[PDB]
Order: structure tokens, then sequence, then C-alpha cells
DNA sequence: TGGTCGGCGCCCGAACAGGGACTG
DNA sequence: CAGTCCCTGTTCGGGCGCCG
């Protein structure tokens, strides 16, 4: 019997129409006992065919979980909605956030069950929950109240969860709080034991308000970058200063001080590759401002909260992987390694889906967004797998590239 | 109150700001009509169909076809231009069932509703839309006008409606029942319970009661209490199944739609009968115009047409699904870019079969199709079974921890066990990662003219080799091949490669073993002969060593 | 006579996207 | 610094097969 905020979709825009993706028998088992839950509290209730809008649906476990969280890709509905939670009720970002010593992540998308929805708007949350061999047609259901992972639903609770949160801030002014969709963020400088303890004081917090929570904990302190690096070598080849000349001519379209003039005249003959080149002085200078360049930053780099974030993966092998996150080319806001992931030196997949949602929470936490991935892998082998491997509540936009290395200028 | 409701509707608006259809009527042959007329006029009686007044402003056609294996005829009202103008529905029908994903039953009943479509209502502020005129054995007779007061064959929300509203009637049975097992397909049932036979029956008449309450009617003559059981194109046995015989055409001369039939014929065979081939069968279909057009079958298409007709000659079954026991699926290389692979539990005992032939890239190797035929087998499994199988596959552990390593995307195969039948899938070539010492270094380029279409390859060496070749009707991506090719050819055993071409290292890093291009193919030939291969790339026009000296020689 | 609907599968070709190299 | 041309890969609608 509360009040329902009207939603429109944004202008000229229909709903969300994508069809739903095959679902192991454990993830369907458990989507069946999860909204079977759901229809009888009234969250969700059937419908029928007439509504021609359908949103993909799946199962996950959150990290150490044990305990099936349901999913729904909202992607498209979100971005058909999305002038809606920037343009009004939208959330600033505390850019403290990512200063703090500890970040814990909370899941409170149960709260949004609270708060219903628009009659009108409720025709666009719809979902088909599939069946194994196809023994029954898809049961179709459409959602009653804020759903989990719509991007309404963190703004229109924005009222009733900062009434909730206001006592606690007030007893503790320098904690942080962020809400991003189902998470809501905590940052403390506190000791990691009277941070956990703060946490629990919010939780119960929560509790009286009536909100189950079932602790993801950041160190953004600890969170550093991934420069450019030039090798040290007694010794370099013909092949070795081929390779570097053309890391350098690469690096130079991010720093325009690079400069390859006097290590070029090393290779003015016509060598065999395996020849040992002795540098000259006026390279080993040339090469030693270089180092000295790259340990610098780029000039006019910042962010820029009108356009979006674009992150680019690269598989270096042996279990490492390196990122760049950007909005325009070449002017990258962070640059990062990720080593000895879950699934290393096994799964490739795992380790792209591991580092994919590492690469998302920064974002969320440095910018309050999250990045489009250009992903370094083939459409059909990350559909087949990734669900398998996803532990978050939410999902970043994603396309595929296939840019085969020609100098390796992020690694060694 | 003229007409009784039966059972929930589901409101159909029309797309917003459109209106009916107006359309005249197809010229119907007189014998066609007189099996319309008796049938339209007994709607009338049971509610199916009503007389309207001429405040109806539509008219849409409508024609007759022979319900097959059968001398009954089947009404269908076409309603192209209607469904053009109806609101779009989310069908509710995601796939097909596959016998192989069901379990053993110790009884098994399919029962088939009778005018399953004529008895679920259509929404009652839609049913003016229907309307169309019937026709008479002369032009004088008007011949009345009707609109439908259920689904009608040929709309487009037909299916969808009938088949949420069907699932609606089961659901209340079904929770009373958690140990039966309906899948439902269409109007088709297939009830299947480890009840005693007795006892199964007991439960099919008092579902066959359910359905009755709603207006559904199960006859007789569709109900199927005794083996083998005819479902989905499929022959039912109590421990086996198998797919209902195949005619394959026998035409001495064929044509383009010959050739379609007997393709979408051997793809439907390809479920259980194993190493079906349409590779060359294929080859004829393409690029050609006329569907009618007479085409004749290549050495290639009537080999493989013949041992296909072979694999059809010895019966064949699929067994039954058994949730305790793995799933296991074996992929054999058939050369060509073909695969096959079969699905099982028991060794030798197969639940299907299936072909991956899909030919994906310009450039590939047989690791990169193997790797699509697991995926295409993986989510094909997933959605009859609801898991992955374990893999057997036909190539060697190293060869593919050698690949997906080194390659620069990311890939992976889900659990999966080396099988020694060849023919084995390996990688032809291994590119070095360093250079190597005392190997002949070629510098390699080429160049191409925009207009003229004329170019030139050529390499330069450290011990002095030379060569510069003219070449016509090229491109600069294809002397940058061809240069490369060139230093391949006029190389020892071992040789250093640098170019500046980002197009050819790319095709050639990714160590495919076929391509459409015949020069990537010559090159590829070379690139195996070899021992050791460096390929180094430098940055072009920047002053580099031999690179310089062969791009000035290649330019002029 | 030729003619309807939805679903799934294959194989095709055309139309479209986009990334590099080179041309002014 | 735009504008092409190569070249590749994706998507989508056509035909057929199969099921109601
Ligand atoms: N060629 C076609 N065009 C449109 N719809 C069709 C169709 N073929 C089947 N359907 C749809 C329409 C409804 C259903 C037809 O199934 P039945 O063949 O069994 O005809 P039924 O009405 O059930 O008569 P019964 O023999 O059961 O007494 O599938
Ligand atoms: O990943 C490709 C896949 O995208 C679908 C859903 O599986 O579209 C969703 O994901 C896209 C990429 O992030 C979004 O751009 C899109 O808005 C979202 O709906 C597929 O239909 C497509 O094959
Ligand atoms: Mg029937
Ligand atoms: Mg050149």
């Amino acid at each position: 019997p509360i009040e329902t905020v009207p939603v429109k979709l944004k202008p000229g825009m229909d709903g969300p129409k994508v069809k739903q993706w095959p679902l192991t028998e454990e993830k369907i088992k458990a989507l069946v006992e999860i909204c079977t839950e759901m229809e009888k509290e009234g969250k969700i209730s059937k419908i029928g065919p007439e509504n021609p809008y359908n949103t993909p649906v799946f199962a996950i476990k959150k990290k150490d979980s044990t305990k099936w969280r349901k999913l729904v890709d909202f992607r498209e509905l979100n971005k058909r909605t999305q002038d809606f939670w920037e343009v009004q009720l939208g959330i600033p970002h505390p850019a403290g956030l990512k200063k703090k010593k500890s970040v814990t992540v909370l899941d409170v998308g149960d709260a949004y069950f609270s708060v219903p929805l628009d009659e009108d708007f409720r025709k666009y949350t719809a979902f088909t929950i599939p069946s194994i061999n196809n023994e029954t047609p898809g049961i179709r259901y459409q959602y009653n109240v804020l759903p989990q992972g719509w991007k309404g639903s963190p703004a229109i609770f924005q009222s009733s969860m900062t009434k909730i949160l206001e006592p606690f801030k007030k007893q503790n002014p320098d904690i942080v709080i962020y809400q991003y969709m189902d998470d809501l963020y905590v940052g403390s400088d506190l000791e990691i034991g009277q941070h956990r303890t703060k946490i629990e004081e919010l939780r119960q917090h929560l509790l009286r308000w009536g909100l189950t929570t079932p602790g993801y904990e950041l160190h953004p302190d600890k969170w550093t970058v991934q420069p450019i690096v030039l090798p040290e070598k007694d010794s370099w080849t013909v092949n070795d200063i081929q390779k570097l000349v053309g890391k350098l001519n690469w690096a130079s379209q991010i720093y325009p001080g690079i400069k390859v003039r006097q290590l070029s005249k090393l290779l003015r003959g016509t060598k065999a590759l395996t020849e040992v080149i002795p540098l000259t002085e006026e390279a080993e200078l040339e090469l030693a401002e270089n180092r000295e360049i790259l340990k610098e930053p780029v000039h006019g780099v910042y962010y820029d909260p009108s356009k979006d974030l674009i992150a680019e993966i690269q598989k270096q092998g042996q279990g490492q992987w390196t990122y760049q996150i950007y909005q325009e080319p070449f002017k990258n806001l962070k640059t990062g390694k990720y080593a000895r992931m879950r699934g290393a030196h096994t799964n490739d997949v795992k380790q792209l889906t591991e580092a994919v949602q590492k690469i998302t929470t920064e974002s969320i936490v440095i910018w309050g967004k999250t990045p489009k991935f250009k992903l370094p892998i083939q459409k059909e082998t990350w559909e087949t797998w990734w669900t398998e491997y996803w532990q978050a509540t939410w999902i970043p936009e994603w396309e595929f590239v296939n840019t085969p290395p020609l100098v390796k200028l992020w690694y060694q | 109150m003229v007409p009784i409701s039966p059972i929930e509707t589901v409101p159909v608006k029309l797309k917003p700001g459109m209106d009916g259809p107006k359309v005249k009527q197809w010229p119907l042959t007189e014998e066609k009509i007189k099996a319309l007329v008796e049938i339209c006029t007994e709607m009338e009686k049971e509610g199916k169909i009503s007389k309207i007044g001429p405040e109806n402003p539509y008219n849409t056609p409508v024609f007759v076809i022979k319900k097959k294996d059968s001398t009954k005829w089947r009404k269908l009202i076409d309603l192209r231009e209607l469904n053009k103008r109806t609101q779009d529905f989310w069908e509710v029908q995601l796939g097909i069932p596959h016998p192989a994903g069901l379990k053993k039953k110790k009884s098994v009943t399919v029962l088939d509703v009778g005018d399953a479509y004529y008895s679920v209502p259509l929404d009652e502020d839609f049913r003016k839309y229907t309307a169309f005129t019937i026709p008479s054995i002369n032009n004088e007779t008007p011949g009345i006008r009707y609109q439908y007061n259920v689904l009608p064959m040929g709309w487009k929300g037909s299916p969808a409606i009938f088949q949420s509203s069907m699932t609606k009637i089961l659901e209340p049975f079904k929770k009373q029942n958690p140990d039966i097992v309906i899948y439902q397909y269409m109007d088709d049932l297939y009830v299947g319970s480890d009840l005693e036979i007795g006892q199964h029956r007991t439960k099919i008449e008092e579902l066959r009661q359910h359905l009755l309450r709603w207006g559904l009617t199960t006859p007789d003559k569709k109900h199927q209490k005794e083996p083998p059981f005819l479902w989905m194109g499929y022959e039912l046995h109590p421990d086996k199944w198998t797919v209902q015989p195949i005619v394959l055409p026998e035409k001495d001369s064929w044509t383009v739609n010959d050739i379609c039939k007997l393709v979408g014929k051997l793809n439907w065979a390809s479920q259980i009968y194993p190493g079906i081939k349409v590779r060359q069968l294929s080859k004829l279909l393409r690029g050609t115009k006329a569907l009618t057009e007479v085409i004749p079958l290549t050495e290639e298409a009537e080999l493989e047409l013949a041992e296909n007709r072979e694999i059809l000659k010895e019966p064949v079954h699929g067994v039954y699904y058994d949730p305790s026991k793995d799933l296991i699926a074996e992929i054999q290389k058939q050369g060509q870019g073909q695969w096959t692979y079969q699905i099982y539990q028991e060794p030798f005992k197969n639940l299907k079969t299936g072909k991956y032939a899909r030919m994906r890239g310009a450039h590939t190797n047989d690791v990169k199709q193997l790797t699509e035929a697991v995926q295409k087998i993986t989510t094909e499994s997933i959605v009859i079974w609801g898991k992955t199988p374990k893999f057997k596959l036909p190539i060697q552990k190293e060869t593919w921890e050698t690949w997906w390593t080194e390659y620069w995307q990311a890939t992976w195969i889900p659990e999966w066990e080396f099988v020694n039948t060849p023919p084995l899938v390996k990688l032809w070539y291994q590119l070095e990662k360093e250079p190597i010492v005392g190997a002949e270094t070629f510098y390699v380029d080429g160049a191409a003219n925009r207009e003229t279409k004329l170019g030139k390859a050529g390499y330069v060496t450290n011990k002095g080799r030379q060569k510069v070749v003219p070449l016509t009707n090229t491109t600069n991506q294809k002397t940058e091949l061809q240069a490369i090719y060139l230093a391949l050819q006029d190389s020892g055993l071992e040789v250093n490669i640098v170019t500046n071409s980002q197009y050819a290292l790319g095709i050639i890093q990714a160590q495919p073993d076929k391509s459409e291009s015949e020069l990537v193919n010559q090159i590829i030939e070379q690139l195996i002969k070899k021992e050791k291969v460096y390929l180094a790339w430098v940055p072009a026009h920047k002053g580099i060593g031999g690179n310089e000296q062969v791009d000035k020689l290649v330019s002029a």
C-alpha cells in the first residue's frame, strides 16, 4: 500500500525483447524454487504470451555463498530506462570511496522487494523460465515489485534508503556509503576489526528496517597500476632492438616525448636477428630518458562523467592478464595486471570472467560506472561458459575482439 | 447471452492506430467448396463460428488442404495482412523435445487433443476482425460472413495462446501428480509413469476427465495405449527409439529443389544415423539462381550420396537417458572441416548422433573447429539434458595444452580425455618464440599500386640474398603475403623472417592449416616443411634495418 | 489448382560493421 | 587530418528438413 513512482522508457524506445538462453538443470531447479516462493509472496505473478517483452534470467552463486541467487540480465531494459536513473533520481559518487583503507559490499537487493512497482511498467520486466528438453513451454512471469538488477530499483528506493542510512551516518560521520544497483559499498578508514564490527552494526540497522543480508571486502588503497616497462639487458641483439623500437613507437601514441632516433641508428644495416649490438652512449641516454617518461603520467588524462568507460583486456599467458580503462583512445584512466586468479593455468574463461568482475568492481568504486569490455575471446566461446563462473549481481556491457599482438606493450 | 464462455481468454490488442484486414476472397474451385461448407456450417451449432451482419467491414481469404495421411481436410484462413497489423506476442515454444532426453518409464500413454485450436476461445473484443466471406457453387449465391469464436488456424497468435492456455489447464493436475511426466508439445501429450499399467491407465483416464472439464477432448482414435508410440516423428519403444523411416528421392536428374529436400532429409537423419555428410551435396547449391534449375552431380557429391544411402540401409536406434550414469560425447574428424559426434552413456549404445560441418573464418585449423564442435555439442546437451557431457577427443593432451596456452584469445574445453582414434588433431607447425641463431634472416615486404593493381614482392637478407618479383592484379595485402611465401620458398629448413605486415603476421600466427586463399595454403605448405620459423614484426617507414631496404625495392 | 501459423535445425548469400594501409 | 579499398567477420532472411 505504498505509492508507486511512475516510470517510462526513453522516448521512442520500445521494451526489451531478448530470447531466454538454455539453462543447466541445477539452475532451472533453483529458479523454479525461487520463483515459486516469490509468487506466493506476491513479488511476481504469471503472465501470458500477450506480453511481447522478455528478459533473460539465470541463477548464480556469489563468491563462497553456496546458495543460489536469482539474476536477471536487465542490460537491455536498463539501457531503455537509462535517462530515468541518471537525469532525475540518480546518485552522486563519493570521490573518497576509493581512498578508504577498507570497503565492504553488501547485497541489499532484498529491500527492493518491499516497494511496489508502477503497474504500467511491469509489462517490461517479463522473464521466461525454460524447461529441460522442452518438456513444458516457457513459464512466463512479471514483476509486481522493484526487481533486483534493474536500474530503477536503487533510484526509486533511494528516498527510503537514505532515511534508514541517516541514523547510521550521523553516528559515524567519517564513514562513506555508496549504492550501485543491488550493492551497498561501505568504506571506512578504521582498523580491520573495528571496520567489520561497524558493518554488523549497519547490518542490524538494516535488519530493524526489514532487510536481510546474505561480506565482499575491498582495500582500494592497495590498488596500483601497471606501467609500461622497458627491459634491462646486458647485451642487445638486433631482434631485441627491433622489438624495443616497435614498442617505443607504439608507446609514442600515448607519451609524445618518446624518441627512437638514437635506437634506430643501431639497426642501419641488413643484419642477422641474433647479431649482438652494443648500445651507443646516445642510445643509452635516449633509452634512459624514455624509461623516465614512462614513469610519468600522460598529459591531460582526466575522467569525464558524460563519456562511457571502455575496458580492454589482453591475455598474456601463464595466468597473467592486462587491462586498460579509458574513454578516449590512448588517454588511459587506469591500467593494470591480474595474475594467479581462480582457474589460472587450467581455464581461460574462468580467468577472463574473474578479470571482468574485478575490473567492473574497480570502476564502480572509482567512478560509479561499469565499463564496456572489449573481450579477447570468440563470441560463441564466451556465451557458452561465462554464466558458469559469474558471481556478481550486475552484468557489464561487452563486445568481442580478435586482435593478434604485434608487440607485448602492456606486459613484458 | 448468445455464446457461452468456457475457459479464461487472452487479451489481444491490435497494433496501435491500425485497423482490421480487408481483402477479397480467392476464386476457389467448387470441389474444395463442398468440403469447406459442410464443416463450416457445423461450427455455428457448436459455437465455434458466428454469423455477422454487414456491420462487420472485414474480409480475408480462406483455403483448405488435406490432412496428411488422412482423407480429412484442414481448414486454414490466410491472415497475412492481419498478422502484419496484429500485436506481437512472445512465443513460449522454446524448442523441440528430443527422445534422447526422455527417461525410461514403465507405462507410456500418448494422447492427442481433438480440434485443439477450436477448443480455445478467442478474445471477445478481437473476434470481429476474423471476418471472412464463404463461397458458393455459383457466383450468384453470396455466402455468409463469419467471425471466429475460438483460435483460428493461420493466425500468428494461435500457437502461443494455445500453449499458454494448455499449460494453465495442465498445471493443477501436475501439482496433484508430481510423479507423472507430461511432455506437452502443442496438443500432443506424452504421459509417462512408473505406475503399474493398471494404475497408470486410471491416471490417464482421470487426466482425460480433467481436460474434458475445460472442453478439451481426447479422442480414442488418436489415443496410443500400446507401443510403439508415434511421437514427434519418432517411434518410441520400451527400451529404444528411432526416427520414423525416411524416404530419400531417387531422381535420375536433380534440380536445385531436389538437393534441398535431400540435404534437409539427411540433416534430420544425422541425429541418429552416424556419419552423414552433406558437404559435397551442399557445394552444388552455392551461388545458384533458380530453385527450379537442374544441376548435375559431381563425382564428389555422388560418392558422398552413395555412402549416405548405405548408412540408411542398416536400421539404427537410440536409447533413453539414465540420470544416474554419466553423459559422454565422442567426436571424430571426417575431413574437409567435417566432424561427427556420438553422445552415449553405455559404450556403443548411443543416445543421439550429430555433425558439425560449419566453415568459420577465411583461415582456420582443426583445433579451432574441434573447439567449435565441442561448444555446439555442449549447448545442445544442456538443452536436452541440462548438463555437459564428458568429452572424448581425438587430440593429444599436449597438443591442446600447447594451443590454448599460447593462443592470444581465451579458449577452453570442458572436462575431457584423449581417445586414440585416428585421424588425430594436431598443430602442423610451430612458430619459434625466439630468433634462430645461425638461420638466414629474410627481410620481406611488398607493395602494390591501387590504380594499376600492379605490385612487387621481394626480400633482402643478411647473407646478401635478394629477390624482387613483379606481380599483376594484386593488392598490398596479397604482396605482403607473397613476400613471405618467397622467403619460405628460397630459405633453408630454418629461417628468420622480418615483416612489417600486421595482416600477414596475424593470419600466420594463428597457425592455420586450411585457408580459402590458395596463397595462404601454399605458405602453410612451406611452414610445415620447415624445422624452425621465426616471424617478427617491425613498424614500416621507421628506417629499420633490412625493412627499409626491401621497402625501397618493392616500391619501385 | 498456386495460397496460413509458431517452433527448432542445416546451409546459403547478401548486406553491414569495422580495423589498417595507403592516397590526397 | 578525410576517404577510399582490402579484408575479415557478423547478422539476417531466404530455402529446405522436422514438429504441431
Ligand atoms: N499445417 C498447419 N497450419 C497451421 N496450424 C497447424 C498446422 N498443422 C497443425 N497445426 C496446429 C493447429 C492445431 C494443431 C493441430 O493438430 P492436429 O493435426 O491434430 O489437428 P486437430 O485440430 O488437433 O484435430 P484432431 O486430429 O486432433 O482431431 O496444430
Ligand atoms: O553478448 C552478446 C549477447 O548480447 C545479448 C544477450 O545475451 O544482449 C545483451 O548483452 C549485450 C552485450 O553486453 C548488450 O549490448 C545488450 O543490450 C544485452 O541485451 C544477445 O542477444 C547477444 O547475442
Ligand atoms: Mg490434435
Ligand atoms: Mg611495405
